[PDB]
């Protein structure tokens, strides 16, 4: 029960912002330049 | 006129399809056992 | 899932029933010396002797 | 509905447009790479798990 939930935390986890406009890497990758898009996927990048 | 909904003044938060599982969410709803307005 | 993967263990439920048949079978069959040495036999009211 | 969602932010079935149609999504599948060797001392065949 601890395993599984402890995978379910990581797994809920990837839906979380913190910070950014939206949660999935593709949608804000696809609608914004990478020299802006940059520090917004960073903000991803060190939360998960 | 007074009376009480029991569970009525459920709906679908964001149009958008799940099954087999528990979501919360946090949305404009009816609160059971609450006092609504009857009219005849 | 993406990213998780799950590794099966090594040694199976079969196979760790074994074990515990093979310690059953030589718990009842030799006592206590199977763990010590070689199993040796004995009657069972003998060893719970 | 157009779409739908996992417990995570990724989508799980999707309604086909210009058809009207619903597709399942499932990732396709993934795993590690484990190499299987006996050492450079014996010899330089390997077997990838
Ligand atoms: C580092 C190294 O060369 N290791 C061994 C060596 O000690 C041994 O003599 C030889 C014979 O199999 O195999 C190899």
């Amino acid at each position: 029960n601890q395993n599984a939930q402890a995978l379910n935390t990581l797994v809920k986890q990837l839906s979380s912002n913190f910070g950014a406009i939206s949660s999935v890497l593709n949608d804000i990758l696809s609608r914004l330049d990478p020299p802006e898009a940059e520090v917004q996927i960073d903000r991803l990048i060190t939360g998960r | 006129a007074y009376t009480n909904s029991f569970t009525r003044g459920v709906y679908y938060p964001d149009k958008v399809f799940r099954s087999s599982v528990l979501h919360s969410t946090q949305d404009l709803f009816l609160p059971f056992f609450s006092n609504v307005t009857w009219f005849h | 899932f993406n990213g998780l993967t799950v590794l099966p263990p090594l040694l199976t439920d079969e196979m760790i029933a074994q074990y515990t048949s093979a310690l059953l079978a030589g718990t009842i069959t030799s006592g206590w010396t199977f763990g010590a040495g070689p199993a040796l036999q004995i009657p069972f009211p003998m060893q719970m002797a | 509905q157009q779409f739908g969602r996992d417990i995570a932010d990724t989508t799980d079935a999707v309604r086909d447009p210009q058809t009207l149609e619903i597709l399942d999504i499932t990732p396709c599948s993934f795993g590690g790479v484990s190499v299987i060797t006996p050492g450079t001392n014996t010899s330089n065949q390997v077997a990838v798990l």
